[PDB]
C-alpha cells in the first residue's frame, strides 16, 4: 500500500497500550495507602480504575477487585523513625505478633472448592487415595529441626487429585495436637528429614487446625508463611546458626 | 505392584478422574490412557481423555497427508534405499511450480510437484485445529483468548504462502518444504531485501521475541518462589489475594519498579505473544510491494 | 505505637518543626540564590 | 481516589512539563528559518 | 512509597555485613546495600555511550560506537575509543548487573520466598559474558567482540555474521533456537489461561482448577499441572542463552571456518561412504 | 499534611534538580559557539 | 482504621482543603506567565 | 459499572485533546503547502 | 448475557471511529490523484 | 519503644550538637575548602 | 530531627560527592583535545 | 563509631583505591599513542 | 446444544460482515477497472 | 447419538457455506478470459 | 552498647583510637604512596 | 499370565507383520531395473 503508513497507527494506538495495560496490572494493592491507614501521597502515572465484573467461582456472592486494602487485619509496630521510608520494628518478639517476615491476613472461613463436591485439600486417611500393599513402605518418618534436633514424626500424607501432588506434612506432636507446614521448603537427604527454616523448639507458635479435614482460606497464609518468619530473623548473631545460614548450595 | 512414597516432594497418584461435563462429549473419550508414572513426583502423570470426531480427524489426517506430501520427495532422490534417506533426511528438498509457472497448478509430478498437495492438506490441518483452540475454549463456557494468540499466529502464516505469493503471481515466493530447504529461504529473504535490519517491522517483530525471555525467564522462577506460600493455584489468588500475592507485589516494585496482579501477569505475557508474529506479520506484509529494498528503505524513512 | 487516620503523618509539629525546617533548603538556595547564579550568566554569553 | 495531591508536583509534574518542553524545544530550534541561538554572530 | 498492604513488610536487615547502613527505601524503588552502588553504576555508564561521541563523530544513539579493542594488541589494553572506553564500560555495566542480582537477594532474605529469582537473570550473565570473558580472552585479545550500540552491532550481526557460512547449519545454535521458538509456544496459551477463568463470555461463574484438565487435555493432550507451566515456561527462555553460548563457545575458537562445513560428517560413514544417493548424487 | 522530607529532602530532592541541572549543563557546552570554556584555544 | 465509601475524600468539606492550593493557584501563575512570558515572544521572532 | 468516568475525563479525555492535537499538526507541516506560520525568513 | 454491554459498546465504540477511519485515511491522503489538501497554487 | 512529640530521635538537646556539628560544618569542611581549592581550577584550563 | 546522625550523615557525604564529582570527572576526561596530558597529542 | 572500622575501611576502602586505579589503567595503558611497552617492535 | 448461539451474533458477527468485506475491499479497489473514487479525470 | 444438534445450525450456516465458497470464488476470476465483471464493457 | 552524644558512637574516645591508625595513617600513607608515584609518572611520558 | 493370551496375539499381531513389511517394502519397490509394476508397459 505504502512505504510509511502503517507505523503511524502503531506509535499511536499501540502507544495507547502500556497506558491501558499497566492499570490492569496495578489493581490489587492499589489504591495506595501509607503506614497506618490513610489516603496516600499519590497513585501513579497510570491511575487506578474502578473494578469491573468478577463472577465468583463457587457462587460465593459479590466481591469486586481491586478489593480489600484497608486496615481490617491486626497491625502493630513500634516506630523508630517517623518519616516515610525507614523500616519499622516489632514490639515484643517478632515471632509473636506476626510483623515483618511471617505474613498473613484475615480471610473468610471457607475451604477452597474445586469441582466434585468436596474441599481442594485432604489427607490420605480421609480421602483413601493410595494405600500400602507389597514391599517396605516409608510412611511414618522422623524429622530434624533447624537447630539440628529431632522435632516430630510425619506419618500421613495430604493427597491431591486434579494436580496429583501432595501439599502438606502433618507434624503430629506427642500431645496429639497437629502442626502444619508447607511443601516447597523441605529436603530429605536419606533416612531422616532435616529442616532449616524452623528450630525444634518453635513449632507450637504455629497454631493448630480446628478441623483435621477442612482447608479454609483464612488458614493458608500463616502455615505456609511462618516459615518465612524464621527466614528473615533466625538467628542472630554468633555461633552455630551462622554455620547453618551462610554458605551452602541447594 | 504398590506405589512408593518417596521422601517428601511429594505425590499421591490420581485414579479415575476425567474432568468436567457441560458442553463437551465424553463417549468419544473412549479410554483413559495408561498412566505413565514416570516418577511423576515433580510435575504430573495423567493421560486422557480428549475430544474425538471430525473436528479432529481432519487436522491429524491433513497434517498426515501434508506430512506425507513432502516426505516422499525425500525418498524421490534417495535411490530407493533407506540408507540414503536418513543420510539426507534433511538434505533432500522440495518446492512448488517454477517462478515461471507459479499460480498454475498445471505443473506435473515431475518438477514443481509436491507443494500444491501439502499446502492443500495443511490448509485443513491448522484451520480446523484453530477451530479447536477456539471451540474447545467453549467446551465448558470459557473465553477464547487461547485462539486470539492463534489468530495472530497463523498470521505470519498468512503472508509466507498465502497472501504474498498469490497476489504476487509466484509460488516461489512461498516457502520450500522440509528441514533444510526452508533455511535457504531464511537466508534468502535476507540477501535479497537488503538485510532486514533497517526493516523495523521484521526487526521490531524481533522486538517481541527477545522480550518473551524477559517475561518468562522470571515467571517460572518467581511462581516457583512464591509457591512456599500458596500462589501456585492461580485461581485463588486474583480476587481472593493469597499469601503468594504479598510475596510478589512488592518485589518488582522495589526491584525494577512496577508490580502486577494475579490477573495482571497474564496480560503482559500475551501482550508479548500476540505481537511477536503480528509486527512481523506486518513485517513480511510490507517486504514486497512497497520498497523491495530495506537498505533503500533505510535511507528514506529512519533518518527522515 | 500505632497511628490512626488523616492526616498522620503529617502532621504537627513534626511537620512544622521538621518538614518546614528541611524543605526550604531547596526552594530558596536554588530559587532566589540561583538568580544570583544568573548574575554571571544573564549576559555571558547570550548577547553577541 | 484515582488521583491524589502531594507527590506529583515535586518530582513527577516537574518532569511532565519539562518533558513537554523538550518535545517542543527539539523541533523549533533546528528549522532552516529560526534558531535565535546560533544565528546571532554571522 | 508502599502499597496498601505494605504496612507490615517494612522491616530492616537483609544486607550482608555492617548493619542497616545501606537499606533505605527511595520511592517504589528498593535502594539496599546494592542500591547506591547501582546508583553509582547507572550514573556512570549512560555517559559511556556519550563518551564515544565527541571522538567517533556521532552523538546520536543511532551510531554511537565504543568499538571492541583491536584484534592484535595483546593482553593489556587498546587505543582510546576503539577499546579503551570499551574497557571502561566493561566493569561499569557488569558492575551493575550484580549490584542488582544480589540486591534481589536483599529482598529474598528479607522475607522468605524461594531463592529462584536471583537465578534467572543469571543466564543473562551466561550469554552476554559469553562475549567478553570467554571468546575474546583466549584466541588473542578483546578484538573478537562487538560494538556496544543499538545499530552498529546490527550490521555487525548481519555482515560479519556469515563468517561461519550459514549459521542455521550450527547444531548448538539450531537447538538454542529450538528453545527460543518454544519460548513463545507455552505463553500464547498460558497467557490466555487465567483471563478466561474470571471473564468467560458474560456473567458466567469464574473457573476452578479442574477446568484445566478439560481444556488443555481438551487441547494437545498434555497437562503437567497448574504449576507445571511455570516449570515449562522457565524451560523456554533461560535455555536460549547457554545453548547459544554453546555455539559461541565452540564457534570461532575451535571452528573459525564455516559451520556449513559441519554437515558433511553425516555422509562420511562406511555404510554410505563410497556410495552417494539423493540430492548429492 | 502528608508527604515526606526527613527522608526525601536529605538525598532525594536535592538531586531532583541534579536531574535537571546536570542534564542541561551537558548541552550548553558541546555547542561550537556558546561553549563558555570549550572553544577558546583555537 | 481508615476510610469509607466513594469517595472520602471526598468530601465536603475536605475537597477544597487539599485540592485547591498547588492545583488551583499552582496552575494559575503557570498560565499567567504562559501569557506574560509569551506576549514578549508573540512578536519575536515570527517576524523578519 | 464495568468502566470509569472520574478517570476518563479528568485524565483521559483531557489527554484526548493533546494526543489528537499535535499528530496531524505535523502531518500538515510535513506536506509542504500550508506552513502558514513561517513569515520570518520571507 | 451475550457480551459486555455496559463496557463493550461505548468506549471501544471509539476505535470504530478511531482505528477504522485512520487506516482508510492512510491509503488516501498520499495518492497524488486525491491529496485535496495539497491544492494551493491555483 | 518510642516517645511522644517533637521530635525524636533526636534528641533534646541535640539540635545544636548533632544537627549542626556534622551538618552545618559539613558546609565548611567542603564548601570553605572549595574557596581555596577552586583558586587553582577555574584557570586550569578555560584559558588555554 | 529523625533521619540519622550516628549513621547516615557520614555515609551520605562519602558516596554522594563521589557520585557527583568522580563520575563527573569522566566527562571532562571526554575531551581528548583538552585533557590534562592529551594536549601533547592534539 | 561515626563510621564503621572493621567493615568500611579494612577492605572496603581497599576497593575504593582499587575502583579508581584500574578503571584509569585501561585509559593510560591504552591510548592510541602512548604505550611505550607495546610499540617496541613495530 | 453442543455449541453456542448468543456469542456469535455480536462479536463473531463482524468476522462475516467486516473482515470479509475489508480484506476484499482492497483487491477490487485496486484493479484499474472500477476505481469510482480514483476516476477523478477519466 | 454422542452429539447434540440445534445450536451449531446457526454457524454451520453462518460461516460454513462460505468456507466452501471462498476458495472456489478465487479461481474463476484469476483467468483474464472470463471475469464477467471486468469484460462486459468493450 | 551505645551511648548518647556526638559522636557516641563515637565512641569517644573510640573516635581517636580507631580513626587515627588507619583513617589518618592509612590515608597519610595513602598520600605518602600516591604523591611519590606521580614523580615518576607526570613527565614520563605524557610529554611525547 | 506371563504371556498375553488375549492381548498380544490379536491386536499386537496385526502391527507386527505390518511394521515388518512397511519400510522394507519401501526398499526394493520401484527400483531402476526391477519394478515389475512399471515394466509391463513400454
Ligand atoms: C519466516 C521464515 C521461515 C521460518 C524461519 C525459521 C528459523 C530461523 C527457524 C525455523 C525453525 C523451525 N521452523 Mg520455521 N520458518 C517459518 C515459519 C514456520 C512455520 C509457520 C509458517 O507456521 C512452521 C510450522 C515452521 C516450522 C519450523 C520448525 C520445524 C523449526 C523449529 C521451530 C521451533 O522452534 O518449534 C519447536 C517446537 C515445536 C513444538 C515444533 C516442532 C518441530 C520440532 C520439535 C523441531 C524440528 C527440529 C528438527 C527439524 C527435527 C529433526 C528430527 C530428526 C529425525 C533427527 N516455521 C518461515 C517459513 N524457522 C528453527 C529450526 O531449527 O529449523 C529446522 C529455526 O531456527
Ligand atoms: C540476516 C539475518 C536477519 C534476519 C533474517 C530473517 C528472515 C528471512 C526472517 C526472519 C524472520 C524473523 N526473525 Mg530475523 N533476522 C535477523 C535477526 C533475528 C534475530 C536476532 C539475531 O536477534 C532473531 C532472534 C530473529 C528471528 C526472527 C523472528 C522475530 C521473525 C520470524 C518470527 C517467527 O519465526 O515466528 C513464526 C511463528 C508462527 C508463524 C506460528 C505458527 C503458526 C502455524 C500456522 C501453526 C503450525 C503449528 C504446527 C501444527 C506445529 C506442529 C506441532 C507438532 C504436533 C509437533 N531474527 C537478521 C537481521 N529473519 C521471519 C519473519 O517472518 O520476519 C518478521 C523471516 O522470514
Ligand atoms: C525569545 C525566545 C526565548 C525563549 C522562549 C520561550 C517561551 C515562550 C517558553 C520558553 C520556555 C522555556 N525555555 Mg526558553 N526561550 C529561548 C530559548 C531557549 C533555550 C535555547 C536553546 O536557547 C533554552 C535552553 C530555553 C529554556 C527554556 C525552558 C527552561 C523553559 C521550558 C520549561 C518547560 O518545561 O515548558 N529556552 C529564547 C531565549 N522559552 C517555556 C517556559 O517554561 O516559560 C518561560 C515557554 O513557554
Ligand atoms: C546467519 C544468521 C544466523 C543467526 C545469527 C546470529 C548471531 C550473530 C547471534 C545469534 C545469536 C542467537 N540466535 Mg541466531 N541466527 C539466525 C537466526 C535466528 C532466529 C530465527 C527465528 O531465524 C532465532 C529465533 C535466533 C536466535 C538465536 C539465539 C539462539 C541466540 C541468542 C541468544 C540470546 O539472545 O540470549 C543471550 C542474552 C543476552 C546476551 C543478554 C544479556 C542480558 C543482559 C545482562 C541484560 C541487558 C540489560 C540492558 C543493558 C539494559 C536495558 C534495559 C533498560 C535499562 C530498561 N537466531 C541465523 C541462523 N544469531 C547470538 C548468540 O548465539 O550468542 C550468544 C548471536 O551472537
Ligand atoms: C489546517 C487545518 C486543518 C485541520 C487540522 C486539525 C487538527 C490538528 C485538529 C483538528 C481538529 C478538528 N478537526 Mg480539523 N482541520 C481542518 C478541517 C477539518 C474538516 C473538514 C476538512 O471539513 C473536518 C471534518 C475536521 C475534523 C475536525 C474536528 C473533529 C476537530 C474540531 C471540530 C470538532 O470538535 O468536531 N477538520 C483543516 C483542513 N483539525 C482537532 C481534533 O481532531 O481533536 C479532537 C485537532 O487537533
Ligand atoms: C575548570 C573548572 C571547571 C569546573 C570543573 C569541576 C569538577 C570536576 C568538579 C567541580 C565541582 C564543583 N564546582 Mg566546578 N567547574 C567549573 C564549573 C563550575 C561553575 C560554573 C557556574 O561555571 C560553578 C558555580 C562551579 C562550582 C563547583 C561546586 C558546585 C562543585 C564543588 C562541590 C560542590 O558541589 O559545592 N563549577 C569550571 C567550568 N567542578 C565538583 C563537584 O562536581 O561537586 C561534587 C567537581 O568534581
Ligand atoms: C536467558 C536469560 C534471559 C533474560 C532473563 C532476565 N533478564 C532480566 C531479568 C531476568 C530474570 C531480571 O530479573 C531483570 C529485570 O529487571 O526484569 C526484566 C532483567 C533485565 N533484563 C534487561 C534487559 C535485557 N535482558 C535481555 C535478555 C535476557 N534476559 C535473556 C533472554 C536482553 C536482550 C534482548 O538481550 C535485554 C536488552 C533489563 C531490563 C533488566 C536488567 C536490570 C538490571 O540489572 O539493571 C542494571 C543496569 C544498570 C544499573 C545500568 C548500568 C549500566 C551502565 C550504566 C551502562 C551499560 C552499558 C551497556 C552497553 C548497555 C547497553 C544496552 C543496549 C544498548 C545493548
Ligand atoms: C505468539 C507467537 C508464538 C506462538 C503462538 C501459538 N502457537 C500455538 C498456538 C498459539 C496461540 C496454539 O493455539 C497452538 C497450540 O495448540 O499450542 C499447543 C500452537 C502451536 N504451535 C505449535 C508450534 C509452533 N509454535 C511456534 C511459535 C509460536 N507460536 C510463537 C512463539 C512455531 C514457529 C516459531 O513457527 C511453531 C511451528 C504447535 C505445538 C501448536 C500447533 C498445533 C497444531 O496446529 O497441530 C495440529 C495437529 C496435527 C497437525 C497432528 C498431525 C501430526 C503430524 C502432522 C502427523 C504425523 C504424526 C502422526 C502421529 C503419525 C503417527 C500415526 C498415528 C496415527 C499412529
Ligand atoms: C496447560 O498445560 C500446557 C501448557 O501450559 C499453558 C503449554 O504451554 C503446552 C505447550 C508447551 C509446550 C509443548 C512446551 C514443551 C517443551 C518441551 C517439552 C521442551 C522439549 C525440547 C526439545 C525436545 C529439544 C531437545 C533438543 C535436543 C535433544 C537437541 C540435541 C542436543 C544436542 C545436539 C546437544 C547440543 C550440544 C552441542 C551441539 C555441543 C557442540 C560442541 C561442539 C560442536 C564441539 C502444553 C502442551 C500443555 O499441556
Ligand atoms: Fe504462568
Amino acid at each position: 500500500d505504502l512505504a510509511s503508513l502503517a507505523i503511524y497507527s502503531f506509535w499511536i494506538f499501540l502507544a495507547g497500550l502500556i497506558y491501558y495495560l499497566q492499570t490492569e496490572n496495578m489493581r490489587e494493592g492499589y489504591p495506595l495507602e501509607n503506614e497506618d491507614g490513610t489516603p496516600a501521597a499519590n497513585q501513579g502515572p497510570f491511575p487506578l480504575p474502578k473494578p469491573k465484573t468478577f463472577i465468583l467461582p463457587h457462587g460465593r456472592g459479590t466481591l469486586t477487585v481491586p478489593g480489600p486494602e484497608s486496615e481490617d487485619r491486626p497491625i502493630a509496630l513500634a516506630r523508630t523513625a517517623v518519616s516515610e521510608g525507614f523500616p519499622h520494628a516489632p514490639t515484643g518478639d517478632p515471632m509473636k505478633d506476626g510483623v515483618g517476615p511471617a505474613s498473613w491476613v484475615a480471610r473468610r472461613d471457607l475451604p477452597e472448592l474445586d469441582g466434585h463436591g468436596h474441599n481442594k485439600i485432604k489427607p490420605m486417611k480421609a480421602a483413601a487415595g493410595f494405600h500400602v500393599s507389597a514391599g517396605k513402605n516409608p510412611i511414618g518418618l522422623p524429622v530434624r529441626g533447624c537447630d539440628l534436633e529431632i522435632a516430630g514424626k510425619v506419618v500421613d500424607i495430604w493427597v491431591d487429585i486434579p494436580e496429583q501432588m501432595a501439599r502438606f506434612l502433618e507434624v503430629e506432636l506427642k500431645d496429639g495436637s497437629t502442626r502444619l507446614l508447607p511443601m516447597q521448603m523441605v529436603k530429605v537427604q536419606s533416612n531422616r528429614v532435616h529442616v532449616n527454616a524452623l528450630s525444634s523448639d518453635l513449632f507450637a507458635g504455629i497454631p493448630t487446625i480446628k478441623s483435621p479435614t477442612e482447608v479454609t482460606l483464612l488458614e493458608e497464609d500463616k502455615i505456609c508463611g511462618y516459615v518465612a518468619g524464621g527466614l528473615m530473623y533466625a538467628a542472630p548473631k554468633r555461633k552455630s546458626v551462622v554455620a547453618a545460614m551462610l554458605a551452602e548450595y541447594a | 505392584a504398590e506405589y512408593q512414597n518417596i521422601f517428601s516432594q511429594v505425590q499421591v497418584r490420581g485414579p479415575a478422574d476425567l474432568g468436567m461435563t457441560e458442553d463437551v462429549n465424553l463417549a468419544n473419550r473412549s479410554g483413559v490412557g495408561p498412566f505413565s508414572t514416570l516418577l511423576g513426583w515433580f510435575g504430573n502423570a495423567q493421560l486422557g481423555p480428549i475430544y474425538l470426531g471430525s473436528l479432529g480427524v481432519l487436522s491429524l489426517f491433513s497434517g498426515l497427508m501434508w506430512f506425507f506430501t513432502i516426505g516422499i520427495w525425500f525418498w524421490y532422490q534417495a535411490g530407493w534405499n533407506p540408507a540414503v534417506f536418513l543420510r539426507d533426511l534433511f538434505f533432500f528438498s522440495l518446492e512448488p511450480p517454477a517462478p515461471e509457472y507459479g499460480l498454475s497448478f498445471a505443473a506435473p509430478l515431475k518438477e514443481g510437484g509436491l507443494w500444491l498437495i501439502a499446502s492443500f492438506f495443511m490448509f485443513v490441518a491448522v484451520w480446523s485445529w484453530w477451530g479447536r483452540t477456539y471451540l474447545r475454549a467453549q467446551a465448558l463456557g470459557m473465553g477464547k483468548h487461547t485462539a486470539w494468540a492463534f489468530l495472530s499466529a497463523i498470521w505470519l502464516w498468512m503472508v509466507l504462502g498465502f497472501i504474498r505469493p498469490i497476489l504476487m503471481g509466484s509460488w516461489s515466493e512461498a516457502v520450500p518444504y522440509g528441514i533444510f530447504s526452508h533455511l535457504d529461504w531464511t537466508n534468502n529473504f535476507s540477501l535479497v531485501h537488503g538485510n532486514l535490519f533497517y526493516n523495523p517491522f521484521h526487526g521490531l517483530s524481533i522486538a517481541f521475541l527477545y522480550g518473551s525471555a524477559l517475561l518468562f525467564a522470571m515467571h517460572g522462577a518467581t511462581i516457583l518462589a512464591v509457591s512456599r506460600f500458596g500462589g501456585e493455584r492461580e485461581l485463588e489468588q486474583i480476587a481472593d489475594r493469597g499469601t503468594a500475592a504479598e510475596r510478589a507485589a512488592l518485589f518488582w516494585r522495589w526491584t525494577m519498579g512496577f508490580n502486577a496482579t494475579m490477573e495482571g501477569i497474564h496480560r503482559w505475557a500475551i501482550w508479548m505473544a500476540v505481537l511477536v508474529t503480528l509486527t512481523g506479520g506486518i513485517g513480511i506484509l510490507l517486504s514486497g510491494t512497497v520498497v523491495d529494498n530495506w537498505y533503500v528503505w533505510g535511507q528514506n524513512h529512519g533518518m527522515a | 505505637a500505632d497511628k490512626s487516620d488523616l492526616g498522620y503523618t503529617g502532621l504537627t509539629d513534626e511537620q512544622a518543626q521538621e518538614l518546614h525546617s528541611v524543605y526550604m533548603s531547596g526552594l530558596w538556595l536554588f530559587s532566589a540564590v540561583a538568580i544570583v547564579a544568573h548574575l554571571a550568566v544573564y549576559i555571558w554569553r547570550p548577547w553577541f | 481516589w484515582m488521583i491524589f495531591d502531594p507527590r506529583r508536583v515535586f518530582v513527577a509534574q516537574g518532569v511532565f512539563l519539562f518533558l513537554l518542553a523538550v518535545m517542543i524545544h527539539l523541533i523549533l530550534l533546528s528549522t532552516p528559518s529560526y534558531n535565535w541561538l546560533e544565528i546571532s554572530a554571522a | 512509597a508502599l502499597l496498601s498492604f505494605e504496612r507490615k513488610y517494612r522491616v530492616p536487615g537483609g544486607t550482608l555485613v555492617g548493619g542497616n547502613l545501606f537499606d533505605f527505601w527511595v520511592g517504589p524503588f528498593y535502594v539496599g546495600f546494592f542500591g547506591v552502588a547501582t546508583f553509582f553504576f547507572a550514573a556512570l555508564g549512560i555517559i559511556l555511550i556519550a563518551w564515544s561521541a565527541v571522538l567517533q563523530g556521532t552523538w546520536n544513539p543511532q551510531l554511537i560506537s565504543v568499538y571492541p579493542p583491536a584484534l592484535e594488541y595483546g593482553l593489556g589494553g587498546a587505543p582510546l575509543a576503539k577499546g579503551g572506553l570499551w574497557q571502561i564500560i566493561t566493569i561499569c555495566a557488569t558492575g551493575a548487573f550484580v549490584s542488582w542480582a544480589l540486591r534481589e537477594v536483599e529482598i529474598c532474605r528479607k522475607l522468605g520466598i524461594g531463592y529462584h529469582i536471583p537465578f534467572a537473570f543469571a543466564f543473562a550473565i551466561l550469554a552476554y559474558l559469553t562475549l567478553v570473558l570467554f571468546r575474546p580472552v583466549m584466541m588473542g585479545a578483546w578484538g573478537y567482540a562487538f560494538p556496544y550500540g543499538i545499530w552498529t552491532h546490527l550490521d555487525w550481526v548481519s555482515n560479519t555474521g556469515y563468517t561461519y557460512g550459514n549459521f542455521h547449519y550450527n547444531p548448538a545454535h539450531m537447538i538454542a533456537i529450538s528453545f527460543f521458538f518454544t519460548n513463545a509456544l507455552a505463553l500464547a496459551l498460558h497467557g490466555a489461561l487465567v483471563l478466561s477463568a474470571a471473564n468467560p463470555e458474560k456473567g458466567k461463574e469464574m473457573r476452578t482448577p479442574d477446568h484445566e484438565d478439560t481444556f488443555f487435555r481438551d487441547l494437545v493432550g498434555y497437562s503437567i499441572g497448574t504449576l507445571g507451566i511455570h516449570r515449562l515456561g522457565l524451560l523456554l527462555s533461560l535455555s536460549a542463552v547457554f545453548f547459544s553460548a554453546l555455539c559461541m563457545i565452540i564457534t570461532g575458537t575451535i571452528w573459525f571456518d564455516q559451520w556449513v562445513d559441519w554437515w558433511q560428517w553425516w555422509v562420511k560413514l562406511p555404510w554410505w561412504a563410497n556410495i552417494p544417493g539423493g540430492i548429492n548424487g
